[PDB]
RNA sequence: UACGGUGCUGAAGCAACAAAUGCCCUGCUUCCAGGAAAAGCCUCUAAGCAUCAGGUAACAUCAAAUCGUACCCCAAACCG
RNA sequence: CGAAGGUGUGCUGUGAGGCAUGCUGGAGGUAUCAGAAGUGCGAAUGCUGACAUAAGUAACGAUAAAGCGGGUGAAAAGCCCGCUCGCCGGAAGACCAAGGGUUCCUGUCCAACGUUAAUCGGGGCAGGGUGAGUCGACCCCUAAGGCGAGGCCGAAAGGCGUAGUCGAUGGGAAACAGGUUAAUAUUCCUGUACUUGGUGUUACUGCGAAGGGGGGACGGAGAAGGCUAUGUUGGCCGGGCG
RNA sequence: AGGACCGAACCGACUAAUGUUGAAAAAUUAGCGGAUGACUUGUGGCUGGGGGUGAAAGGCCAAUCAAACCGGGAGAUAGCU
RNA sequence: UAAGGUGAUAUGAACCGUUAUAACCGGCGAUUUCCGAAUGGGGAAACCCAGUGUGUUUCGACACACUAUCAUUAACUGAAUCCAUAGGUUAAUGAGGCGAACCGGGGGAACUGAAACAUCUAAGUACCCCGAGGAAAAGAAAUCAACCGAGAUUCCCCCAGUAGCGGCGAGCGAACGGGGAGCAGCCCAGAGCCUGAAUCAGUGUGUGUGUUAGUGGAAGCGUCUGGAAAGGCGCGCGAUACAGGGUGACAGCCCCGUACACAAAAAUGCACAUGCUGUGAGCUCGAUGAGUAGGGCGGGACACGUGGUAUCCUGUCUGAAUAUGGGGGGACCAUCCUCCAAGGCUAAAUACUCCUGACUGACCGAUAGUGAACCAGUACCGUGAGGGAAAGGCGAAAAGAAC
């Protein structure tokens, strides 16, 4: 998924973007650290789709 | 790229194994492969009171170099060294000595 | 029997920490020998 | 109003011992390790808005990082924010 | 510090000699004096750090040409 | 009563006298050696603003953030 | 089919030395003839490491002092529990500031640390623990003093200093009782409070300063008077009649 | 009233003994002086090396003082060991 | 580029990938908390506290941006005072700090040597300070030479431990001239003729080459000892490749490489070519650097210590001629020769290595070589500046010892 992002909106990568944040960043730390989530390997990959799609925003956005 | 890689069947060349063929089980950053029923060490192991205790002689394959081993040409039945060529933008593999592509 | 060594970290800072090695000549002179010394605290902050 | 990317990135993980255990089976309070920069507004309005109850009041204490060591190798630890969330009669969590 | 605004005369060094030749450091000072010069183009009093052959180069040069050089170097009256 | 305690219940709960180096007291008396400053606080107005803004009073409502808080501290934890 | 090195033996040269070989070792060594030297150690109160010696010797850190029973344990003079005994009690008690920085509390281990043993510990390992509108800091204000736009000065670096700006050890708003944790509490809980700002409504209304005045605003000693903390005794209440 | 008197805290340090590879690189014990003052103490500040400060001893200036400490000139120089 | 990966101690768990959007390598981007010149004010560095403006369909609270000082320039304001200057406000541009050595300049010791010591030496060294560059500096004769000539500066070898200077002690010590490295000349003080004429500087574009990832890269088997072969023995092959490293002992032919031949989407350094802008060629005539040269006094630099001392620099007092003129030619005068100060620019030869790459050593091999082969400027010591360690090697492979 880096094309799939490169062809929204500003306002579909805040969509995704605060859904990223919102439905998985939070619920697997929270998840994580109450004892369940046995697969890990999700915090990682959340993280830097985060990042995938602040990077494509500032590039959109603007310069 | 690498000469002797994953999937590929080897013949050793050195050391107590020599001339003992096998598959590469897997291939290991060091410079080293783990050939199957090939270099067989007699670990024993504790017994870990966490998930399962096999405990006892574990007989394992031990990472040989890559250099001890050379790619069984099997054409001629025997040691072969590997080149690579270009065919059709693809770099690929070939036996030496018949030079015909793996 | 009172020793030397009365400590205070109010004085400390203000006599050797860094925004006083920082406020003069000599004491920037002495921030780059410890840089170039290569040392791991340079002043006494904490 | 805290915007809700801040308000995110403020709460951590729920904190598991028997002092955080007899405040929420004895006195309402639920306790939390928060972000280290984190506020008593954004820890009050992130509780309010990420488990929707409704939180009485905050109380944030920091914990100091303690000193271990691996063989001869010392290091301190890290340190960190605990917020005691104290929530009002109707809760669940 | 001890310039001539002029002539740009600094303090410079030298030896006390004696008549042993027993070499000592001094410190030779321009003959410095603050003096207060009519400029009749500005109609105004310039008031000058000048040494007392500053004087003799603003009485040849002129007072306007002087201050032109001031003024071109940066030196500030 | 995992004898470690844990809950429940719980009477009287007054007076006299003595009394500080603490309080009235930043007082009072006295003495020369003649005993910080600036803000908060209370007031006065100038420029301005004047049926606005501001001030006062009552009521309601919101806010009071951040960092420290363990433990030793005449000492086996500070300086030696 | 065993190098250097190490350790013995035998032979040999006038000597420094050489040669052969057993055992250890486990991978390098080097003829001859030349070349270059960090080229030869017993001394330097030589430098570094190791190991002796005195020597199983002095000592084991206040002459406040221990005794017994029981428990745990592989093992108890020292740990835990109990009963006695002694010591401090204007301290050897309690609470802080400074300073330290997890030593706090719980479980667990006894290698080293503890001048002995240790099951114990301020030791090792892991987990837990520090909750504030009212306490303190931050904050507002300043002293000594620092720094200091401009500025005056000075070979350069820089010195001094005006406006200012910092600087508590001082001045400035407000919370007490009771309960609770193994470990926090004027912070948590119960009860009863108080303070300062913002905003809104309503009623009345002249408000307004890096400006004026007051106040803050402040010495040593002494003397009583009125109190309180606190204590003693009686009354009351509960228990005892040895 | 008092650089007043006796005497604890508090500041000091006159004598003796111990200690002197100490419990301690200056103390302990028993006595001792001052103890409303030219006192004592906390927190901060200021003065710096031929310089400070000194009720003056050449005392003190981080267990160092007839010229601190650190670094450098520097492998000073040593007709001496 | 790729069949394997998610850095190490350091294994696991959870996964990603295998013909291409795993991972790894490179170019260009994005993000880049807080402290630090630190720059909004402050401060005990990594913290405390703001102001201003813009925006925020719960705008009772948030988010973003700007706000340091100084220099220069401009605009608007603006005292004592009328005009005006000082001052004030705002905007634009630049600077500030760090860094190992080399370089120029401002200051500048002493120990030491003289067998004492004061002139002298050490020494314009150590050190402090300012400034700049990839080099700096110097530089285009008011220079030598010597009646012949040379032709800017810098560096190297002689000259030559020479002439000289010197308590004529200790010591210091040239130039002329010769041989080389390298070679380059110009502009303003000034008008007319004439214009873009060479010149460079700033940029675009094109070409060539280099850097930043890479690709291909020859040729061996049998037998004996052995734990293991690359070793012994026997027989082959490569070589524009026998540099080196690894592989279970010593490998040209096992692996990585080496010789050799190629490779860049993008960003770049250098060199040509070329577009634009700025800049000015060339000709005639004129001018041709005044508190200056020189002097007196004091001091310094010149190899030269005031001496018979030329020359240069200037703190102080003075003070010309200005091409029918002036400076120098080692006191000084005359004759003769040579040159044109009081304005400035200028490549190369030259000096150095924080840092990168490749290669090399009759350099060291763990008490050596860096202080540091190892999580070393660490532990530790000291208030502080500062001082400053010790510590490598199981094995071929953890098969690192089940029971």
């Amino acid at each position: 998924m880096k094309a799939k992002e490169l062809r929204e909106k500003s306002v579909e990568e805040l969509n995704t973007e605060l859904l990223n944040l919102l439905r998985e960043q939070f619920n697997l730390r929270m998840q994580a650290a109450s004892g369940q989530l046995q697969q890990s390997h999700l915090l990682k990959q959340v993280r830097r789709d985060v990042a995938r799609v602040k990077t494509l925003l500032n590039e959109k956005a603007g310069a | 790229a690498a000469k002797i890689r994953r999937d590929d069947e080897v013949i050793v060349l050195t050391g107590k194994d020599k001339g003992k063929r096998g598959k590469v089980k897997n291939v290991l950053s060091s410079g080293k492969v783990i050939v199957e029923g090939i270099n067989l060490v007699k670990k024993h192991q504790k017994p870990v009171p966490a998930l399962n205790q096999p405990g006892g002689i574990v007989e394992k394959e031990a990472a040989i170099q890559v250099s001890n081993v050379a790619i069984f040409n099997a054409a001629t039945g025997k040691a072969d060294r590997v080149g690579f060529r270009f065919e059709d933008g693809k770099k690929v593999r070939f036996f030496k000595s018949n030079s015909e592509t793996i | 029997m009172k020793r030397t060594f009365q400590p205070s970290v109010l004085k400390r800072n203000r006599s050797h920490g860094f925004r006083a090695r920082m406020a003069t000549k000599n004491g920037r002179q002495v921030l780059a020998r410890r840089r170039a010394k290569g040392r791991a605290r340079l002043t006494v902050s904490k | 109003m805290i915007r809700e990317e801040r308000l995110l990135k403020v709460l951590r993980a729920p904190h598991v011992s028997e002092k955080a255990s007899t405040a929420m089976e004895k006195s309402n309070t639920i306790v939390l390790k928060v972000a280290k920069d984190a506020t008593k507004a954004e820890i009050k309005a992130a509780v309010q808005k990420l488990f929707e109850v409704e939180v009485e009041v905050v109380n944030t204490l920091v914990v100091k990082g303690k000193v271990k060591r691996h063989g001869q190798r010392i290091g301190r630890r890290s340190d960190w924010k605990k917020a005691y969330v104290t929530l009002k009669e109707g809760q669940n969590l | 510090s001890r310039v001539c605004q002029v002539t740009g005369k600094r303090p410079v060094t030298g030896n006390n000699r004696s008549h042993a030749l027993n070499a000592t450091k001094r410190r030779f000072l321009p003959n410095l004096h603050s003096h207060r010069f009519w400029v009749e183009s500005e109609k105004r009093f310039v008031t000058l750090r000048v040494s007392a052959k500053g004087m003799r180069v603003i009485d040849k040069k002129g007072i306007d040409t002087v201050l032109a050089e001031l003024r071109a170097r940066g030196e500030k009256y």
